[PDB]
């Protein structure tokens, strides 16, 4: 077969990235340790760690939808109540 | 070989040689790299060199006489070689540079020409010596944190802080009678030996070594050294071995001779009965590898080393080759057995009939330190004639199959995958 369009990634032995020099690297054999050791700090201390770094961009956009909505339900009930009926006309129009 | 203890504690081992024109002479202690901590490592690399510096070898040159010094895991030696008929003289040289007379070699202007030549050899072993660094790091990332784990030439950083204090702490530790054995070899009989040792009296203090607190234990773990700037790719792996005083010791011995060893450039050596040439010949996947089988005192590795430039193909090289340590347990051939017994016989029969007396004073002296006489060569051959199919088969299924390895490499090593793939081959998941 022929070759086809220059990539950004490669294979194994060639993947493509920079020259590396001077970086050691240490494992252990999943065999040699002990079995299940994150299963209470880290549900407790660290997903608070990142549920609170991230939650005003989150509940300040759900605020201002939800505070729209709840207006705009409530105005809507009191258009086709008894109380609401001349002002049900002058917004129709 | 002889052995005999003398009235004040010396142990004198002895194997005469008729037909040699040399004797050596030498001392033999039990202590060797695995016998410092991480702050002194590097005092017996220093010694050995003290021992063979300019000043000491002048003196020993006038006589006729040749120095020699060997540092291992478990032993060290200093070894005096002459003519026969100046075996005498081999011992008053001794004499005075161990027992009379040793301030005169730790002098400060000795002791900094000597550590400065040292340093430069370390540097340039850790930059050029790429088979011999991997294997070293191979030991101490099996045996991390355990006394087994300390090269023996030391570390660039450890040798720059030791001072002559160290050397006559660990001189008064070690280099003690309880620890020593005085070996011969060569054109030297046992009676002479005994008697010129005897004609000196020799007070000779009675200390006693100190006792380790930490047990050998080997670990599943790797170390990758990445290079891109280097040719080649360095890898060597192993499992858990066989000490000596084991024993299977000869059957582990016997199962790295049914691999062997292999060099894509030796016409010869590309004909050998190994099942593994079939698969890394067909692309050229290995420019060289060789099995081993080391024992020490405590523990021993079990594997093979490899070299490479294919460096897009390491991981068939790797799964061709543990898929061939599975036949061990399940479907060893009778032929490859009685093959293994020949090549084995051959090996060790060169080994310990060589004509040279110093690697005969090294053999001699480390043996006797451990079991206390040592084991002729015509009772080797008995036990590797005795064993069968199924004692290969017992011994695979014990220490191959489905078991923890250690790995190590160095150079353009991306194309080497990660644990858990190379772990997974060390069972079948046929059977």
């Amino acid at each position: 077969g022929p070759p086809s369009g220059k990539t950004y990634m490669g294979w194994w032995g060639h993947m493509g990235g920079p020259k590396q020099k001077g970086i050691t690297s240490y494992a252990v054999s999943p065999y040699a340790q002990k079995p299940l050791q994150g299963i209470f700090h880290n549900a407790v201390f660290n997903s608070f760690r990142r549920f609170k770094s991230q939650f005003l961009y989150v509940l300040i956009p759900a605020g201002i939808y939800w505070y729209w909505w709840k207006n705009g339900n409530e105005y809507n009930e009191f258009l086709y109540s008894k109380a609401g009926r001349e002002e049900l006309e002058r917004v129709n129009v | 070989a002889e052995v005999t203890q003398l009235s004040n504690g010396i142990v004198v081992a002895t194997e005469h040689n008729p037909s040699a024109h040399t004797a050596s002479v030498g001392v033999v202690f039990g202590s060797g790299a695995a016998n410092e901590n991480p702050y002194n490592n590097g005092v017996s690399n220093l010694w050995k060199n003290i021992f063979l510096s300019k000043e000491n070898s002048a003196v020993a040159a006038k006589e006729g006489l040749a120095l020699s010094s060997n540092i291992s895991r478990d032993f060290q030696s200093y070894i005096v070689s002459s003519l026969p008929g100046s075996t005498d003289k081999s011992l008053d040289f001794l004499n005075q540079s161990f027992i009379q007379q040793k301030a005169n070699l730790l002098s400060s202007s000795n002791f900094e020409a000597t550590k400065k030549s040292v340093l430069k050899q370390v540097q340039d072993f850790e930059e050029n010596d790429h088979p011999n660094r991997v294997l070293e790091h191979l030991h101490s990332t099996a045996f991390q944190n355990t006394p087994l784990s300390l090269p023996t030439r030391g570390t660039l950083e450890s040798l720059e802080n030791l001072v002559v204090a160290d050397l006559e702490s660990f001189a008064n530790n070690h280099f003690l009678n309880s620890n020593a054995v005085v070996v011969g070899t060569g054109n030297i009989k046992h009676e002479d030996l005994v008697n010129s040792i005897e004609s000196k009296n020799l007070s000779l203090q009675t200390g006693t070594k100190p006792v380790l607190k930490k047990k050998a234990a080997f670990l599943g773990s790797e170390v990758r050294l990445r290079d891109d700037t280097l040719p080649k790719a360095w890898i060597s792996l192993a499992v858990e071995g066989e000490p000596v005083n084991s024993p299977n010791y000869f059957v582990a011995k016997l199962a790295a001779q049914i691999f062997g060893s292999y060099n894509a450039f030796e016409p010869a050596s590309r004909l050998q009965g190994i099942k593994l040439l079939d698969n890394i010949q067909e692309y050229q996947l290995c420019d060289n590898f060789n099995h081993f089988s080391l024992s020490y005192k405590d523990s021993g590795l079990w594997g093979f080393s490899t070299a490479t430039r294919n460096v897009t193909m390491i991981d068939d090289l790797i799964h061709f080759t543990l898929k061939q340590w599975n036949r061990l347990t399940i479907s060893v051939t009778d032929t490859e057995v009685e093959r293994a017994k020949s090549l084995l016989k051959l090996q060790l029969g060169q080994l310990y009939e060589s004509g040279n007396p110093v690697n005969d004073a090294n053999l001699l002296g480390a043996e006797v330190l451990i079991k206390g006489s040592k084991l002729s060569l015509g009772e080797a051959f008995k036990k590797i004639d005795a064993i069968t199919v199924k004692d290969v088969k017992a011994w695979a299924g014990k220490r191959l199959w489905d078991q923890d390895i250690a790995i190590a490499g160095t150079g353009q090593i991306e194309g080497l995958l990660d644990y858990m793939r190379i772990r997974s081959d060390m069972s079948m998941m046929r059977w």
